[PDB]
């Protein structure tokens, strides 16, 4: 068994807040597909039978 | 079939149709579970506070 | 046509642009986003109170890292700021900020 | 008698194996309709949470 | 074990239900992790930077930014956490 | 159809430009054989 | 569409010359089990 | 630029990329400016795909 662990970034009570800050672009990713059409097809009956 | 042998022979006439009814349910399953996957990692993505 | 500030659309990282190609029987998406990759973690605070009508909002984005009331973008830590990130709204509490 | 119980075991099957299809054909429906909840449910989530 | 005791699944027809792919403490984490980051994503900063605030903070920021509330409103009137009550109690 | 003008345009199939040829003796239609080059 | 689109970003995008190169890259990596357009005769 | 389909700024993919990262990607225009390498990590992930 495992768990993906998020980070966890602690709460300050005093008027000061705790802020995470990012240092790297690291751009880019795979992404998905749509499908928007399918096949035409027309069958001649009479034939098939 | 009850588990009789001679239902068995009697649908092994047949046995194509099993094979289908099988696979397609695998194949419906396998998509829940890619379905449930990608919604809880899109969920969580984050930093977070105890 | 355009980025704008989506949540569920454009997957994948926050997103900067997108390209679109032809595939068979549909479209062929290729989002590119943006991923911060390394966190570090800086204290900071709420706008500041000097004397009169001097209250500064954060930024366009929180920034205001101790040091120099010096504010930040997303990106690397505090960096010189002059009004350029910084208006200016009423006051809140823990005077001396806007905390 | 053999001769006769091949004929009943026969229809028995028959219609066990069409209601089985009838079974799978629904469950097909009822996946896809949820795969789209699923979407909307992530939409749900990245917008009003 | 329990089918012995006394279900159709085991009992009769073929069927087997199949398990989730996730126990409930997983989803439970899942869900408590997207409670924890709640008052911070919604901080002004896209995505790329959590602001770990206090919980009324980021209510009183929502209402005196996207709702169109004075800051004055809202200070001389905290104990505004009681109507919140209410309706969480209410469900 | 072409039902405003009436005319009727007799397409083939999409790589039927060699054998087929305007009733052609070896095709025989299950319909009457009677009919409806770029 | 320029072949310089993009100054310091380079774009694959741009067709070779009509089916830009990732566009005929999928389209060739897919296996597409009907040649029999404009042949199947 | 401006989602607003009336007009048509024609300007260059790399100042488009720029005002992006400016806006939407909250990096400061002096950042952008420090290391354009940027140009870099993205055919890097261009050419990853």
């Amino acid at each position: 068994i495992a768990f993906n662990h998020p980070i966890q970034v602690d709460q300050l009570n005093s008027s000061y807040f705790k802020l995470s800050i990012p240092t790297n672009f690291s751009f880019g990713v795979t992404q998905e597909y749509i499908q928007t059409t399918i096949q035409k097809v027309t069958v001649d009956c009479k034939q098939y039978v | 079939c009850n588990g009789f042998q001679k239902c068995e022979q009697l649908l092994r006439e047949y046995g194509q149709f099993c094979s289908k009814i099988n696979q397609a349910l695998h194949g419906a399953n396998l998509r829940q579970d890619d379905s449930v996957r990608n919604l809880f990692a899109s969920v969580k993505s984050s930093q977070s506070s105890p | 046509k355009a980025q704008s500030k989506r949540s569920g659309f454009c997957g994948q990282g926050t997103h900067i642009v997108s390209f679109v190609v032809n595939a068979p029987n549909g479209l062929y998406f290729m989002h590119v986003g943006y991923y911060p990759s390394n966190h570090i973690e800086v204290v900071s605070a709420y706008g500041l109170c000097d004397a009169a009508n001097p209250t500064n909002c954060i930024a366009p984005v929180n920034g205001y890292f101790i040091k120099t009331n010096n504010t930040r973008i997303v990106d690397e830590w505090s960096y010189t700021g002059s009004s350029f990130y910084a208006p200016e709204p009423i006051t809140s509490l823990n005077t001396k900020y806007v905390a | 008698d053999v001769l006769e119980q091949d004929a009943q075991i026969d229809r028995l099957i028959n219609g066990r194996l069409t209601t089985l299809n009838a079974f799978v054909a629904q469950q097909l429906v009822r996946s896809e309709s949820a795969a789209l909840s699923a979407q909307l449910a992530k939409d749900k989530v990245n917008e009003c949470v | 074990d329990d089918c012995m005791q006394q279900i159709c699944a085991q009992y009769v027809a073929g069927y087997k239900v199949l398990p989730p792919l996730m126990d409930v403490n997983m989803e439970a984490a899942y869900t408590s992790s997207l409670l924890g980051s709640i008052a911070g994503v919604g901080w002004t900063a896209g995505l790329s930077s959590f602001a770990a605030i206090p919980f009324a903070q980021s209510i009183f920021y929502r209402l005196n930014g996207v709702g169109i509330t004075q800051q004055v409103l809202s200070e001389n009137q905290k104990l505004i956490a009681n109507k919140f009550n209410q309706a969480l109690g209410a469900m | 159809y072409d039902k405003e003008t009436k005319t009727h345009a007799t397409l083939f199939g999409s790589v039927a430009c060699e054998h087929i040829s305007s009733t052609m003796s070896q095709y025989s239609r299950s319909t009457r054989s009677m009919l409806k080059p770029v | 569409i320029i072949p310089g689109f993009g100054g310091d970003f380079n774009l694959t995008l741009l067709e070779p010359v009509a089916r830009s190169a990732i566009e005929d890259l999928l389209f060739d990596k897919v296996t597409i089990a009907d040649p029999g357009y404009m042949q199947g005769y």
